């Protein structure tokens, strides 16, 4: 049921494959669905963090459902550019130039130590100053 | 104090739950007494017809049994009025009093 | 948030127990329709058949008892499939309304 | 793995089920027997003696009224002798399953 | 400890047959209300098993009067049975609990 | 809500403790306040206290005398022409909604120290 | 406080259901008392002579003819034969109907007492 | 080791309850068919027991009306599910005797086989546990 | 009667089994009482019913 609802939504929003459509799922997606959605012109990100779930609604947009019903682009948000970046054992998809660039993400790199924690509150107090 | 007036309308809620289930029986007993009257008004072949309350089934002619079975649906028709008026009355008693309870405790 | 997902799955499971009482209640009756229609055809039907349930005996024949036997058996097996589809459709409906509310 | 203790577990449970069947048939035996003596003592053949067969009734002599209960006591007691003939047969294997653990 | 439940089961088994008597106790009082109205208007029989034996009204009054008295005889022994089994087991709940500890 | 400075003292004794809602009216210029510690418990029988309504047979006979006790009280209250009646002791659910039929919105669930202030808000004696 | 109340509210739930089942049993007892009066209402009115199908045993019916409608058996006592007329039989049925109602009436506020106490434990754990 | 013994204790006890659901339904069939034979075989008919007898009809559970019996010679047995057929003695007798003999053997042949179906369930769950 | 748990050792759930055995308990105490007065007695010394198992009133 949920596989067939993705197909009607892509033709509802885009109408073509020249205009993209991005699904950020907070849960994992079937890989046979990730094969079938890839041919339709859809990228479908999975296992998304629940902290990212509210902030993407604020700047980009997009509300939560348990269906993929036919929705206009007014009900969804927009991003200007989506790029999947890779560093480490996980892929880290960059999503920039929002519908409203209201939140700016400060992406630090680090050895994933307390040094990464020590540079976290340092730039935090850097922003508060 | 204010604890006692809370428990009165809560005890009134369970009386509505008793009032809600009585109308489900009396609507069923009207239609079922109507349903058995239809099956005996269906046949024209035989005036033989058995009625009973226990496991006894007395031999009578069917025509006098119809008019009694006309009265069987009718008493169950009479009771759904007095219960639904009662069920609405107990509903109006608790819900309008429930408007008094929560808004003045939260005040 | 993940609490709207894990609690909505508890809501669909409780309707599976609400599905549970109604379909099996009819399902016990169709096997009684199974055992009755076989004994009637084996026994003599030239003498007149009646319909005896609790509280009423209407004096009948075999030709009026026989079709309702095959009718009431077929009506039960349709509803136990029908009661399954409706309550499982209800579990799908409450999940999407919980996700569109607290977002 | 032992198959003789598989027979030993089945043997003791068959001891239990037999003795319980004797006790319930003894209480039914005295129930019919004491039902005979009470109804004879009160009011023998005066005009008629009604006897219950379901919800219809038969009127006859006082001793024939016992006679239906006398037959069921005869059928029940022959079972009690046959039950104890199976209680005895379940004890002989119990003395022999101890050696069969050492034999095989 | 098996001695805890054993005194309770011997008490509770006696209570179940005693509660059987109390509905019989009330209906023994119901029939005495009905035997008082009869003085020859309707005779009575006795339902005893598969045989329904003729009675008289004075025979009926003594019959339910005896069975009223046999119930009360089994009531009073249970009051002895209640207090004895609850006090013996109460002594056992202290001593037999210490047996499993050490 | 609001701010301190554009407020001022008002007459009577102002109430904030339970009544925070327009259950009385929206506004009142002329009609009076009614304080009821009087007996508003309805009559179950003819003038008797039988069982209350829990039966259809108890529904038809008793309810005619249930409103009959209330409408006698309501006619006594309309003599002074209120639009607001608050009732504290003896208040029934039917009694405060025949007043809704008697065009007076009726109030309960208030503590006694409120209705000492409300009696001092108008300077009147609470009727028994 | 709270661990005692969580054990306390679960005990009262059984005590409601144990009493409410006893209410459900006694309604079945007064059900046949209503049922026996309504069988008796047809008996005097119809006449003697009419044919009845009564249970010879379970699920087996014997025919018969009807006689002496004004003399009936009432089963009271410990299972004892009491012959009455049909007129006094209706009075004793309705007396047993109010009796079984009286047996449930003594349980009924105590049935509601176990329910209201359990709800108060739910409130005291909430408060 | 007692650790392997302890897992087989709980898996044996839980499978006892699934057997008792099936035996009691087999138990509930037996007295109902038992009442059919013994009441019929003692009265045997109005016809076979030699005309007019006595009766006190079952109108209810406490209300029995005394009358004279004499019916015509038939028995309208009850099949169930909107079915009554009129029967005679010979049709009603040999049917219920067959239902009498099976209902004991339905209780007897299953209660051994249920005791080993429990033993299948307890044995199956422990061998997969010790391997993986 | 003898007593192990009950003074009247019945498994009682029935009216006939409590009637048949308890009328017989009245039977033998009918005959022992008659032997008291025929031998000539006017004052009788009875100890406690805990000094026995039961005394039938």
């Amino acid at each position: 049921d949920r596989v067939k609802k993705i197909i009607e939504l892509k033709r509802k929003v885009c109408g073509d494959s020249d205009k993209g459509f991005v699904v950020i799922n907070q849960k994992g997606i079937d890989p046979f669905s990730l094969d079938a959605l890839s041919k339709e012109g859809i990228v479908a990100l999975r296992r998304a963090k629940r902290r990212n779930m509210e902030r993407l609604t604020l700047a980009c947009g997009g509300v939560a459902l348990n269906s993929f019903d036919d929705l206009s682009p007014d009900c969804l948000g927009h991003a200007g550019l989506v790029y999947e970046y890779t560093l480490g054992e996980e892929k880290f998809t960059f999503i920039e130039k929002c519908n409203n660039p209201r939140s700016v993400t400060l992406l630090i790199k680090g050895p994933n130590k307390h040094t990464l924690t020590q540079i976290k509150d340092a730039v935090r107090d850097g922003l508060r100053a | 104090a204010f604890t006692e007036l809370q428990a009165k309308v809560i005890d009134t809620q369970q009386k509505v739950k008793l009032a809600d289930i009585q109308i489900e029986q009396l609507n069923r007993t009207k239609k079922h007494a109507h349903l058995t009257d239809t099956e005996i008004m269906t046949l024209v072949d035989e005036t033989n017809m058995y009625e009973g309350v226990g496991r006894m089934f007395i031999l009578q002619s069917k025509e006098a049994i119809h008019s009694q079975l006309l009265e069987k649906q009718k008493i169950a028709e009479e009771k759904i009025k007095e219960l639904e008026q009662k069920k609405s009355y107990l509903e109006r008693s608790v819900k309008e009093a429930e408007d008094n309870i929560r808004e003045m405790l939260m005040a | 948030s993940a609490e709207q997902v894990i609690a909505g799955f508890n809501r669909l499971r409780q309707e599976q127990r609400g599905l549970a009482s109604k379909a099996a209640e009819l399902e016990m009756e169709l096997n009684e329709h199974s055992l009755v229609i076989d004994t009637l055809k084996e026994v003599d039907e030239t003498r007149k058949c009646y319909r005896m349930v609790g509280g009423v005996l209407v004096e009948r024949t075999v030709k009026e008892v026989l079709p309702a036997l095959e009718n009431n058996k077929e009506q039960i097996q349709k509803i136990i499939e029908t009661l399954t589809q409706q309550l499982q459709a209800k579990g799908k409906e409450l999940n999407e309304f919980r996700e569109k509310h607290n977002i | 793995d032992q198959q003789k203790i598989n027979k030993f577990a089945r043997n003791t449970s068959r001891i239990t089920e037999l003795k319980e069947e004797i006790e319930v048939k003894k209480k039914q035996l005295q129930n019919l027997e004491d039902a005979c003596d009470d109804i004879m003592l009160a009011d023998d053949d005066c005009l008629m003696i009604p006897y219950q067969i379901g919800d219809v009734f038969i009127s006859h002599s006082q001793e024939e009224t016992q006679e239906m209960l006398e037959e069921a006591k005869k059928n029940l007691q022959e079972e009690i002798d046959a039950l104890e003939s199976r209680v005895e047969s379940i004890q002989r294997v119990l003395a022999d399953l101890k050696v069969q653990l050492y034999a095989k | 400890v098996e001695k805890y439940q054993q005194l309770q089961k011997d008490l509770s088994k006696s209570m179940s047959g005693r509660q059987k008597l109390e509905a019989q106790l009330t209906e023994n009082n119901i029939v005495k209300e009905e035997l008082a109205l009869l003085d020859g208007s309707n005779v009575v029989f006795k339902l005893l098993g598969p045989v329904l034996v003729k009675q008289e009204l004075g025979e009926a009054r003594a019959t339910v009067g005896k069975r009223l008295d046999y119930i009360t005889a089994e009531i009073k022994r249970y009051e002895s049975q209640l207090r004895d089994l609850e006090r013996q087991s109460e002594q056992q709940r202290e001593t037999l609990a210490q047996l499993q500890q050490e | 809500g609001g701010i301190i400075e554009d407020s001022c003292v008002l007459r009577g004794v102002m109430i904030n403790k339970d009544v925070t809602h327009p259950r009385m009216r929206r506004y009142i210029k002329n009609p009076r306040i009614v304080l009821l510690d009087s007996s508003l418990e309805y009559k179950k029988g003819e003038s008797q206290t039988d069982i209350e309504i829990t039966r259809e047979e108890d529904f038809t006979r008793i309810l005619q005398m249930e409103e009959e006790y209330i409408q006698q009280l309501c006619e006594d209250i309309i003599q002074l022409k209120p639009d607001v009646v608050i009732t504290e002791k003896g208040i029934s659910d039917l009694a405060q909604h025949y007043l809704m039929r008697a065009n007076i919105t009726a109030i309960r669930r208030v503590r006694k120290t409120d209705n000492n202030r409300i009696a001092r808000a108008c300077g009147a004696r609470i009727v028994s | 406080n709270l661990p005692q109340l969580e054990m306390l509210k679960n005990q009262l739930d059984q005590e409601v259901e144990f009493l409410s089942t006893s209410i459900a049993q006694l309604k079945v007892v007064q059900t046949k008392y209503v049922e026996a009066k309504d069988c008796l209402n047809v008996l005097n009115k119809s006449n003697e002579g009419k044919e009845l199908l009564v249970p010879l045993t379970s699920s087996m019916y014997v025919p018969g003819k009807l006689h002496d409608v004004e003399h009936v058996l009432i089963d009271v006592g410990t299972g004892y034969y009491v012959e009455k007329t049909a007129e006094d039989a209706k009075d004793f049925f309705k007396r047993k109907i109010d009796f079984l109602t009286k047996q449930m009436e003594k349980i009924q506020p105590a049935l509601q007492e176990k329910h209201a106490m359990k709800q108060a434990v739910m409130e005291m754990m909430s408060q | 080791v007692l650790k392997k013994l302890d897992e087989q204790y709980q898996k044996y006890k839980f499978m006892e309850l699934n057997l008792a659901q099936k035996k009691r339904r087999l138990k509930g069939q037996i007295p109902e068919i038992k009442q059919t034979l013994e009441i019929l075989k003692y009265m045997q008919k109005k016809k076979e027991s030699t005309n007019s007898m006595e009766t006190r009809f079952l109108l209810a559970d406490n209300l029995y009306c005394k009358a004279s019996v004499p019916p015509t010679d038939k028995m309208c047995l009850w099949l169930g599910a909107n079915v009554m057929l009129e029967y005679d003695i010979d049709e009603a007798q040999a049917l219920l005797e067959k239902n009498l003999s099976t209902a004991t053997k339905n209780l007897d042949s299953l209660e051994e086989d249920l005791d080993f179906l429990r033993d299948q369930f307890t044995t199956t769950e422990v061998n997969m546990a010790r391997v993986y | 009667a003898p007593k192990t748990d009950m003074d009247n050792q019945i498994v009682v759930s029935d009216y006939a089994q409590m009637d048949r055995v308890l009328r017989e308990e009245r039977a033998y105490i009918l005959n022992l009482v008659k032997q008291i007065k025929k031998t000539g007695c006017n004052v009788l010394l009875i100890q406690k019913s805990i000094l026995r198992d039961a005394l039938s009133d």
